[PDB]
């Protein structure tokens, strides 16, 4: 239980690095595939981090 | 009678239509709409 509770900062550091990096990627990007792939994604970081959130509030 | 008194008269808004450029959401239905799910829909 020690660590486990401080890489929880450690994730916050990597999800706004990486959501801002794959919306400049969709912004320059041209093809279809990869449009389509980086909108997925998009959508699956906004959900798993609200679900992060939510249950780190309720734990602590 | 009465209707070519208008100083203010034109015939139709006959012009080009605008040109577009494809985007990528229409794949994303097509493939959307070729998978499978639940329910069965259908029955003969």
């Amino acid at each position: 239980n020690g660590k486990w509770r401080e890489q929880l900062g450690q994730k916050f550091e990597e999800i706004r690095w990486l959501i801002e990096e794959v919306r400049h990627r969709l912004k320059t990007t041209e093809n279809s595939f990869e449009q389509i792939t980086f909108m997925q994604a998009l959508q699956l970081l906004f959900e798993v981090e609200q679900e992060i959130r939510t249950f780190s509030f309720q734990l602590i | 009678d009465n209707c070519r008194d208008v100083s203010d008269l034109k015939q139709y808004d006959s012009d080009e239509p605008e040109l577009r450029s494809l985007s990528s959401w229409i794949q994303n239905e097509f493939n959307k709409a070729c998978e499978l799910t639940d329910s069965t829909w259908i029955e003969l």
